[PDB]
């Protein structure tokens, strides 16, 4: 019905809302990357005649529709809309009217991003706007001014949906739940929140100057008026570097929950894993300029960023032990979430260990605007963010929709998702190491080497997440018989050593949170009398 | 039935009285906003607006001066004075949202 | 300490009035690092046999092959327990053939 | 002052909250009128500006 | 016809809780100008009374089979929060006690007996 | 109270507010904004006629919305104590935001006027502009809002008090007394003898102080819907949070217009 | 502890030191079977 989904109220339809927009955005964004895996096979333009242009705006597009289109709806929007609720006892949303605004600005976007790309110029100037190549002079179109709209759009959309989560889980909490005692998830939306409400701002002010250059006559960056063209990367990056985190610590609450469940032992030493999540969101915003080392900073500037950013290693590290710590005497269930987070433990802490490589201020003179940091970033992002993304949605999806979806099935899709992306990301250190630069659609011969292997490599995730779309057919779709045959597990945590089978079934879940004791899948009006705590 | 349990008795009477006591603390410093209001923002305006009034309209009779005589044309625009990248959509092509032509002027020296 | 730990798991099995609780006190009996004393284990025999349930009986050595981690060690639990599980009649795994 | 009796009104109507008032009429109506003017309108202008004709 | 409830029991529901307007040359108070669930708290702040329920759930007990911890419900279910008898022993299990069921909590030991009272 | 009457009630202090058409009628009204926008600019349509309807739509059902808040919360009364702490924060959230606007215009002046651009002079302000001088007039504008923060406060404690002529009389003053400025500022903008078009200077100081200023015609409206709700009867003695954000809006204001006076104005010449 | 811990330790090095060698070696495969 028209009411029901176009005049939304209810949480739980808007975070319906925001998945669904994110499937859509994700087919949409990875079939780019296809295309310019496809131009990159081979020396010489092969697929795209010869147009450098349509290289660059399908790069934009991919970059844009993955990150402010795929992990920002579903990580934040559509798990934080969701679970928070749940999980701390709180009916609905504090401001249940200013919810669906924040969902329904993001579609307007979308055909601001469409009608730029289709307007004869497009937008050929990366995810970071920078202003001399993107000012009027280079590029003449309304094109960029249709990509400026949508990140405000975006931008709003995050603003009002943020200063929602912080009201909400400071005053909406059930009668036991002090601030002391709260799940590690919700935790993390509020840390995420709070760097969202101080980082927007900047970028907005930044974009908006942008904007009134290119069409109000404004030398904000303009060289000729006394314009000065890195203002803007400060301006952007101090929103920038504070981001890679907003899209890895709802990230790290996952990885937290799903490690404690299938794993029957609870997290070791949860107080400083609380402390070193909010070091790491704090301590985020003291080093933002190691992406500028070579615009010509001081010397002792660049010091004080390369130590200041290796200090980011210590919370971080503190929180890859405890969860080494919290599986060594508990017993495992080898499960699909378990298989993500296993693999998210080892692939994250090999992107790490690529990041404080490139922390060192004289070292990156040698790996920066090259392949080396793609390889970088993609292990953090397409297998830290995309791994527990898919682990979450494994955990909660049976709950949440009331559905199974047919386990040995699942398990081939990590496996070729796995297998896959390694191929992707993991030559791309090589050709980054040779001097390999970003952001060009041919290259010299001598690289043709890695580039076809990780080639290669995209349709084998692609065919994965075709089988994705098809795990999820088979699971709207008769799902209600997958729990009757023996095509999928049913419980989460197996009975202890000296614990009968007629006993688990008057006890079958043993959690630590509300969700998994609502019914499936949950009522409309969950708590009607509040629920009590300790 | 009676679902709440016996009233408390205790925190009304000290719920009743603290809004005795904040309308009581409200009424006299009220008073004293008053007090403050006439006795000191009021004579800063007063002496200040009759200062205005007296230095306005000495600009008033130098900005009229400037349309009498062109004379020695308009002095000579910066590098970066008058920029013009992309024109103004709104009217002319050159005139800002607020333009005095008394005292912006924009002449070209070609 | 192991023989407060010891005197306080003992006090435990005496005070326990269904099967749920037999199986709650054991599973934090052996949810211990410590491999429990001879004397712990006898005391989990008799509420066993208060409570009614053979087969938590036959899981106890069953619990205790996999933790007392020697060879030997399970043959001196063995010997010590051998009047109190004849005289119980409580069979073990390898015996039962189940 | 009238609050009391705005009060009886606008509980126990069994309305939308936009339509209980009695005066609410003469807001709603010219306003859906202008606003299908401002969200059809720049739609007709899209395929206009991708030819690349300007008007 | 109906008038102002005046106190906690007078209370019928929400034409009772409306109340007589401020008269013209005054400021309205609130006892003169609220109308609903806000009106309804305002009356119990009056009396020593608390509408809305926020007290923990008592660490006193055990509490065993026969006898339970008595949890006091509206509904026919409701979720509550063991951590132990000195508040904080264990880790919390989470429990949700109904009609006809008593929550057991398997690592504590802690017996729920729900009491519906309502509708 | 029987237990069968307490069952007649919300059991939480929560609101639950019914399916509304506004968060999506703004939603679309921002997308004619931006589309519309971005045609007049480049041509395309060949008039301003439509921006201004875009904008008109845009502010009408925005209207609507704060119509339909102003309902349930004097009419229906569904912000109980619980509701109003937390307007009262997500408010706080929300300057905060605004304020950090303004620290990212700091910036932008400090990284032009510490270490002056080669294109401009070797100063500060560039050569050849007449600076806005801070003792005749702006002076005048920094008298008034500190006399705006005086007036509020006791029209604020004397609707706790309970008298309305002292009430009503704050307010009105306090109107006018923000009208006065925008108009004053309107009068040095239309006198100044540099543009926005005038290098990076203008670019600054037009964007600091523009923004201010669209921020306190934003601020005389709110003051005007708090007179009209005070004059019927709406504001009550003591639940008014339509007027407690009122105060914190004008007098965080005025500390940010004390640091424009300070860096833009003494600082800046 | 020497004899129950050298049962179990010892043959996990050996499959340690293969699996480590598949998911980090790998590339060697593809440049020897034919760099051609
Ligand atoms: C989720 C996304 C994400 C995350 C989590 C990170 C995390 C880190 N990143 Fe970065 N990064 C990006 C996304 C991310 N990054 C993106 C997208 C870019 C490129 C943007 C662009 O230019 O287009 C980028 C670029 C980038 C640069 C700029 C490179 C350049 O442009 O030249 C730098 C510079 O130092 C950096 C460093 C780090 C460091 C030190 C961490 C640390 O948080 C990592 C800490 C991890 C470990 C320390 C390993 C785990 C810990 C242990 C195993 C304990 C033992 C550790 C020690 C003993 C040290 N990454
Ligand atoms: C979330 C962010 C994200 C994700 C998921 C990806 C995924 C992929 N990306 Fe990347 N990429 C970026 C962010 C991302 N990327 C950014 C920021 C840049 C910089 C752009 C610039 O330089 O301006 C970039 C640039 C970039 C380049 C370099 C372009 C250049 O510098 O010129 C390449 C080269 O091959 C590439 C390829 C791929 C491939 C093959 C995949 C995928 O095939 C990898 C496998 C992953 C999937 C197939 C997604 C699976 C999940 C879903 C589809 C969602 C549904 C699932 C759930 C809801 C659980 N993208
Ligand atoms: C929402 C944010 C605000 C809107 C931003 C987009 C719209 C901006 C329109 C600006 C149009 C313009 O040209 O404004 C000009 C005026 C004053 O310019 P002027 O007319 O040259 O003034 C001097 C007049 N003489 C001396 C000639 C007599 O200058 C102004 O008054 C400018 C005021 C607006 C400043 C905007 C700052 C934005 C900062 C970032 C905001 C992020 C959100
Ligand atoms: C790990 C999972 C698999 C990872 C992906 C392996 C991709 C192998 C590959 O691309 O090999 C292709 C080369 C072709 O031979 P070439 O020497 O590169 O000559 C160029 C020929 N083209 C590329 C024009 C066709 O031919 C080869 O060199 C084939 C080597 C195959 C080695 C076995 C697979 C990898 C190890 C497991
Ligand atoms: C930027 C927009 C303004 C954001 C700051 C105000 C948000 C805090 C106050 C607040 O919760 O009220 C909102 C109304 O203002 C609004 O959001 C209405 C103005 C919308 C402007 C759109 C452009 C949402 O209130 P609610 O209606 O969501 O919930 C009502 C529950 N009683
Ligand atoms: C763009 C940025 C938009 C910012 C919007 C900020 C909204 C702040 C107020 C949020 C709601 C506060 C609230 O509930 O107050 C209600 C009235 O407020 C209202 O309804 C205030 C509406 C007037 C705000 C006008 C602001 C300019 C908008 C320009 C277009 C956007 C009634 O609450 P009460 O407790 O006083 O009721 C006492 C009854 N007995
Ligand atoms: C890695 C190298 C590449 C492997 C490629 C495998 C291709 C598909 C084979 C499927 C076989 C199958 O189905 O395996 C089934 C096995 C055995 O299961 P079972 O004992 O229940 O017996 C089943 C019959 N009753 O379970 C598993 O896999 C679970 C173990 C997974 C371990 C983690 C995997 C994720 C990677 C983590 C990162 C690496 C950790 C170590 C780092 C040095
Ligand atoms: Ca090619
Ligand atoms: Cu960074
Ligand atoms: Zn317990």
């Amino acid at each position: 019905m028209v009411q029901r989904w176009l005049y939304s109220t209810n949480a739980k339809d808007i975070a319906v809302l925001y998945f669904m927009l994110a499937i859509f955005s994700g087919m949409a964004g990875t079939a780019m990357s296809l295309i310019i895996r496809l131009e990159l096979a081979a020396p010489g333009s092969q697929y795209l005649h010869g147009n450098s242009q349509l290289f660059n705006v399908l790069v934009v597009g991919h970059a844009v529709l993955m990150i402010f289109f795929l992990v920002m709806p579903a990580l934040i929007g559509g798990f934080g809309n969701y679970l928070l609720p749940l999980m701390i006892g709180a009916t609905d949303t504090a401001f249940p009217r200013i919810n669906n605004i924040a969902f329904w600005v993001l579609p307007m976007g979308l055909v601001c991003l469409v009608t730029s790309t289709l307007v004869e110029s497009g937008a050929g100037t990366g995810w970071t706007v920078y202003p001399p190549l993107s000012s009027i002079q280079a590029h003449s179109g309304p094109s960029v001014d249709l990509a400026i709209f949508a990140l405000h759009l975006t931008s709003i959309s995050s603003l009002l949906g943020a200063i929602n989560f912080i009201v909400t889980t400071l005053n909406m909490r059930t009668n036991g739940m002090t601030m002391h005692k709260l799940p590690l998830f919700v935790w993390s939306i509020f840390i995420t929140a709070f760097l969202l409400l101080l980082s927007l701002p900047v970028l907005s002010a930044g974009i908006t100057m942008l904007l009134l250059d290119r069409n109000f006559n404004t030398s904000f960056f303009e060289v000729s008026g006394g314009g000065d063209p890195i203002l803007y990367e400060h301006l952007f990056w101090f929103f920038g570097h504070p981001e890679v985190y907003i899209l890895i610590i709802p990230g790290f609450g996952i990885i937290s929950h799903v490690v404690s469940t299938y794993s029957k032992k609870p997290v070791f030493g949860e107080i400083s894993m609380v402390y070193a999540m909010a070091s790491i969101g704090l301590l985020g915003f003291l080093v933002w300029s190691h992406h500028m080392y070579i615009v010509g900073l001081d010397a002792d500037t660049r010091a004080y960023f390369t130590s200041a950013t290796m200090i980011i290693a210590i919370p971080t590290g503190i929180k890859i032990f405890s969860w080494l710590a919290t599986i060594h005497g508990g017993s495992i269930r080898l499960a699909t979430p378990m298989l993500y987070a296993i693999a998210f433990l080892f692939l994250f802490t090999m992107g790490g260990l690529t990041g404080v490589a490139l922390a060192n201020a004289s070292l990156d003179v040698a790996f920066h605007d090259t392949y080396y940091v793609v390889g970088h970033f993609h292990y953090v992002l397409s297998m830290g963010a995309i791994f527990s993304l898919f682990a979450g949605y494994y955990y909660w999806s049976p709950q949440i929709l009331g559905l199974n979806y047919n386990e040995k099935l699942a398990q081939i899709q990590f496996w070729l998702i796995f297998i896959g992306a390694n191929v992707i990301f993991f030559p791309m250190h090589f050709l980054g190491i040779n001097g390999m630069p970003r952001r060009i659609p041919d290259y010299p011969d001598a690289f043709a080497g890695w580039n076809y292997v990780a080639s290669i490599g995209s349709f084998i995730a692609t065919l994965s997440l075709f089988l994705f779309i098809y795990i999820l057919y088979d699971q709207l779709v008769n799902g209600l018989n997958n729990k009757v045959n023996n095509k999928s597990v049913i419980y989460n945590k197996a009975p202890d050593f000296v614990e009968s089978n007629t006993i688990f079934n008057l006890n079958t879940v043993k959690s630590s949170s509300i969700e998994f004791l609502l019914t499936s899948p949950p009522a409309v009006h969950s708590f009607n009398t509040p629920a009590v705590q300790s | 039935k009676p679902a709440f349990g016996p009233p408390d008795k205790v925190a009304a009477q000290k719920f009743k009285e603290s809004l005795m006591a904040t309308e009581k603390h409200a009424k006299d410093t009220s008073n004293m906003w008053v007090k403050i209001s006439v006795w000191v923002a009021l004579p800063a305006i007063a002496l200040t607006a009759v200062n205005t009034y007296f230095v306005e309209k000495e600009h008033a009779e130098h900005r009229e001066h400037l349309k009498h005589v062109p004379d020695s044309e308009w002095p000579r625009d910066y590098e970066f004075m008058n920029i013009r990248s992309k024109p103004f959509f709104w009217g002319d092509g050159d005139k800002t949202l607020f333009w005095n032509p008394v005292v912006n002027r924009h002449i070209e020296h070609d | 300490t192991f023989e407060e730990f010891t005197a306080r798991y003992e006090k435990e099995f005496d005070e326990a009035y269904d099967l749920f609780e037999v199986q709650r006190v054991l599973n934090n009996c052996f949810s211990y690092d410590l491999v429990p004393a001879p004397a712990v284990i006898e005391k989990a025999l008799r509420a066993a046999r208060r409570v009614n349930d053979l087969p938590t009986a036959i899981r106890v050595f069953e619990a205790l092959k996999y933790k007392v981690e020697n060879e030997d060690q399970y043959k001196a639990y063995l010997d010590e327990l051998k009047d109190v599980r004849q005289e119980l009649g409580v069979p073990l795994k390898e015996e039962l053939f189940p | 002052n009238k609050v009391i009796q705005l009060q009886k009104i606008f509980q126990s109507s069994t309305k939308p909250l936009w339509w209980r008032h009695p005066r609410s009429a003469l807001y709603l109506y010219p306003f859906y009128a202008i606003f299908a003017v401002a969200v059809v309108t720049p739609l007709l202008y899209i395929p206009n500006a991708i030819r690349g004709i300007k008007a | 016809v109906v008038k102002t409830a005046q106190n906690l029991a007078e209370v019928n529901g929400p034409e009772t809780l409306i109340g007589p307007g401020a008269k013209e040359g005054t400021v309205p108070t609130d006892l003169d100008q609220e109308t609903g669930l806000a009106r309804l708290e305002l009356l119990g702040k009056l009396e020593g009374i608390d509408v809305f329920d926020t007290k923990p759930l008592d660490s006193s007990r055990k509490g065993t089979m026969k006898d339970p911890i008595i949890i006091e419900s509206y509904d026919d279910y409701r979720y509550v929060g063991c951590t132990g008898s000195p508040a904080g022993s264990h880790t919390i299990m989470w429990l949700k006690p109904t009609v006809n069921e008593v929550a057991r909590c398997w690592e504590c030991g802690s017996v729920y007996k729900l009491n519906p009272v309502g509708v | 109270m029987t237990h069968l009457e307490r069952s007649r009630h919300q059991q939480h202090p929560f609101h639950m507010v019914m399916p509304s058409p506004w968060p999506i009628v703004v939603s679309f009204a921002l997308l004619s904004l931006a589309l519309s926008t971005a045609l007049t600019m480049h041509g395309y349509i060949g008039n301003m006629n439509m921006v201004y309807l875009a904008l008109f739509v845009l502010l009408t059902s925005s209207i609507l919305w704060f119509r339909d808040i102003v309902a349930e919360a004097t009419y229906l009364g569904d912000h109980t104590m619980a509701v109003r702490k937390g307007i009262n924060l997500g408010f706080l959230m929300f300057v905060l935001s605004e304020v950090l606007i303004f620290a990212g215009l700091f910036w932008a002046y400090f990284h032009s006027a510490m270490s002056p651009d080669v294109t401009l002079g070797a100063c500060w302000p560039p050569v050849g502009i007449e600076a806005v001088q801070p003792t005749e007039l702006p002076l005048l504008n920094t008298i008034i809002l500190l006399s705006s923060g005086a007036t509020v406060t006791y029209s604020h404690h004397a609707l706790i008090a309970g008298n309305r002529n002292k009430a009503l009389s704050g307010l009105l003053i306090t109107f006018w007394l923000i009208v006065i400025f925008v108009t004053c500022q309107y009068i040095e903008y239309t006198n100044a003898a540099f543009t926005i078009s005038d290098g990076v200077y203008g670019s600054v100081f037009y964007a600091g102080t523009g923004l201010h200023f669209l921020h306190m015609v934003m601020l005389a409206a709110m003051l005007g819907v708090n007179y009209w709700r005070m004059r019927n009867y709406h504001l009550t003695a003591g639940h008014h949070v339509g007027y407690e954000t009122t105060i914190i809006y004008t007098h965080v204001l005025d500390v940010i217009w004390l640091f424009l006076y300070v860096v833009f104005y003494w600082w800046g010449v | 502890w020497v004899i129950t811990e050298g049962r179990r330790l010892i043959p996990e090095i050996f499959q340690w030191s293969a699996v480590l060698s598949v998911c980090l070696g790998w590339p060697g495969a593809v440049y020897f079977f034919s760099k051609a």
